[PDB]
């Protein structure tokens, strides 16, 4: 399994806070400091869709 | 390969530096005397002491899997035959090692 | 069946249309095979 | 399952770069040209613009359609208007992204162009584009009937796959038709939800961060001395070297790149049939090919004396 | 400029060795670029040049193959053998015709 990070929360990477249609800049801050991670794309593809 | 290139930090009446990041083959140079423009106009109003720092490295290709080669050595060769024996009309098909 | 290239679809001709056209809501194929199961 | 596939570029906005050849000189287009990449085999190319294709002007899903950025405002037409060329026309197939695919014949550049009303758009770059014929026979152009050798084509669809390009915080676009003069000083003009930045040298050293305001400046008399900044936190852009850039970190995530070369079927042309005479402990070899074909000997004996050799007039080999 | 400027270990290694003889070159007074001079694909001058492969040039007429790299059917040597064979198959001679 794989934990992604906006702060100290370990939050499960198919299940983000925030969705693109809601929020601007911060879901683009979201994917910011997840760079290196290999669920990133889970990340990626859960962080767009809610 | 795919040389990778970063966007140029400019800094106006400023002086940037190098920070490398040793990525493969990373050049880094800072350059000065730059009075660069962008579709809306200039960019700095300083005429000298402007700064652009340019940054490239050297990244494989998008298409690296299907298309790469494979460098190899190879040593003590093993041979294996496929055949098919008759002993007293009893036939088998059997893969050998010889 | 299967076209040769890999990001095709095959039409009810066998025309290849690229499979980014496939339920897009324009008619590409002869009798609209892009758009029968959307 | 396509929106799934575009919803990553949403995050994405096109840009402006510089272009060296344009309809006149020199200028700064919405359709420059970072890359084409051709080495799928029967024609086919891979252009990273710096436009967006697949998208509409808002960020939705129109079909065939070129996105670009006209001076800050967000302009679309569709994909039919633009056109691209080597030395013959190419066509266009589909684009996803940054980038399209095209069917090009080979030649040392490629020029793209739109037709506006009265203004036309071009941008020709000094890439080199050539054509990979498959098999032991050097055609130019595909045949039409032959067998089917295996081949390595870029792929038609936008499916997900492993390969990543890197997407950053763009940096301050400047701009002057934000700063303009008063009856006796300078007068700043943001943008309706958009905050604009302004260095002058007026005073001694002046800086300000404005939002949705006619900021005027005491002190400052012509507008030479004033550079007006636009900002934008959302909307990424491709870490492009015709941009400039950010500060701190500059980071902001990755996307896929669609039409990556994956293996394939093509099929190739079949030579005339050799006319073989024969004779004691030799064979004669009657050749007429229709386009150069490589006849490739080998003896089965310790010593092959392999003989390799491009035929493209009719000849006689014993 | 030739096969291997680019040596990455394996297709997913993540670290590659890269000497591509990559320059960075200055800017033009008034653009917004990263001009380099590099070398060519030694990979691309490697598919230009690519004397011709072990399946058309091999002695002995051999089939060379892919997925395991193996060679087929070269018609070199001799293959010996030996049977050990059980008493119970050597029927008598009256039971043969004769
Ligand atoms: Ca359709």
């Amino acid at each position: 399994t794989t934990m992604c990070l906006l702060a100290n929360v370990t939050f499960p990477c198919a299940q983000p806070p925030i969705c693109y249609d809601r929020k601007p800049a911060e879901t683009l801050a979201m994917l910011s400091v997840n760079v290196d991670n290999p669920g990133y794309d889970e990340l990626l593809e859960a962080a767009v869709k809610c | 390969y795919k040389t990778g290139m970063d966007s140029p930090a400019i800094k106006c009446c400023g002086s940037q530096e190098c920070t490398p990041t040793y990525r493969p083959d990373e050049q880094c140079k800072v350059f000065t005397g730059v009075y660069p423009f962008m579709w809306g106009g200039a960019y700095c109003f300083c005429d000298t002491e402007n700064t652009q720092v340019s940054k490239a490295y050297v990244m494989k290709s998008d298409d690296c899997l299907a298309d790469h080669a494979e460098a190899y050595k190879a040593h003590t060769a093993s041979v294996q035959a496929f055949l098919n024996i008759t002993v007293g009309e009893h036939s088998i098909v059997t893969t050998v090692y010889v | 069946n299967e076209c040769n290239i890999p990001g095709n679809f095959m039409c009810s001709n066998g025309r290849c249309i690229p499979g980014a056209w496939q339920c897009d809501g324009l008619p590409d194929c002869f009798d609209k095979s892009d758009e029968k199961e959307c | 399952s396509t929106e799934e596939l575009f919803n990553e570029y949403k995050l994405t906005r096109p840009y402006m770069a510089r272009c060296i050849r344009c309809a006149v000189g020199s200028c700064h287009s919405p359709i420059a040209i970072e890359a084409v990449k051709s080495d799928g085999h029967d024609g086919y190319v891979r252009l990273q613009t710096s436009s967006q294709y697949g998208l509409d002007s808002s960020g939705n899903l129109k079909g065939r359609t070129m996105r670009y950025d006209m001076h800050g405002t967000i302009k679309e037409i569709p994909l039919h208007q633009v056109s691209l060329y080597t030395s013959r026309p190419c066509h266009i197939v589909d684009g996803h992204g940054y980038f399209l695919l095209a069917r090009c014949p080979a030649g040392d550049s490629i020029t793209m162009e739109f037709k506006k009303d009265s203004v036309r758009h071009s941008c020709s770059v000094p890439y080199e584009v050539k054509f990979n014929p498959v098999g032991r026979e050097l055609y130019t152009h595909p045949p039409e009937h032959g067998v089917e050798q295996a081949c390595q084509v870029y792929a038609h669809d936008a499916q997900n796959r492993g390969a990543y390009v890197e997407m950053h915080l763009p940096g301050s676009e400047v701009d002057s038709s934000l700063v303009s003069l008063s009856g006796s000083s300078v007068t700043v003009t943001p943008p309706d939800g958009t905050s604009a930045l302004v260095e002058c040298e007026c005073g001694g050293t002046k800086i300000s961060e404005t939002i949705n305001k006619t900021k005027q400046f005491s002190q400052c008399t012509k507008k030479e001395q004033c550079r007006a900044y636009r900002l934008q936190n959302d909307k990424w852009v491709y870490n492009s070297d015709k941009l400039p850039k950010a500060a701190g970190a500059t980071l902001k995530g990755k996307l896929h790149v669609p039409f990556l070369l994956a293996d394939g079927k093509c099929t190739v042309p079949l030579a005339p049939e050799p006319m073989i005479t024969f004779g004691f402990r030799s064979v004669s070899l009657k050749l007429h090919p229709k386009n150069p074909t490589y006849l490739i000997t080998r003896q089965l004996a310790d010593e092959p004396h392999y003989t390799h050799e491009l035929i493209s007039e009719p000849a006689v080999r014993n | 400029g030739a096969f291997g400027d680019i040596q990455s270990r394996t297709v997913s290694s993540s670290d590659l060795y890269a000497n591509t003889n990559l320059v960075l070159q200055r800017p033009k007074a008034g653009a917004i670029h990263v001009p380099y001079t590099q070398a060519p694909s030694g990979f691309e001058q490697w598919k230009k040049d690519k004397a011709p492969s072990l399946k058309f040039t091999a002695p002995f007429g051999c089939e060379i193959y892919t997925n395991p790299i193996r060679a087929e059917n070269c018609a070199v040597g001799s293959i010996p053998l030996a049977f050990d064979i059980p008493d119970a198959l050597f029927t008598r001679v009256s039971e043969t015709p004769t």
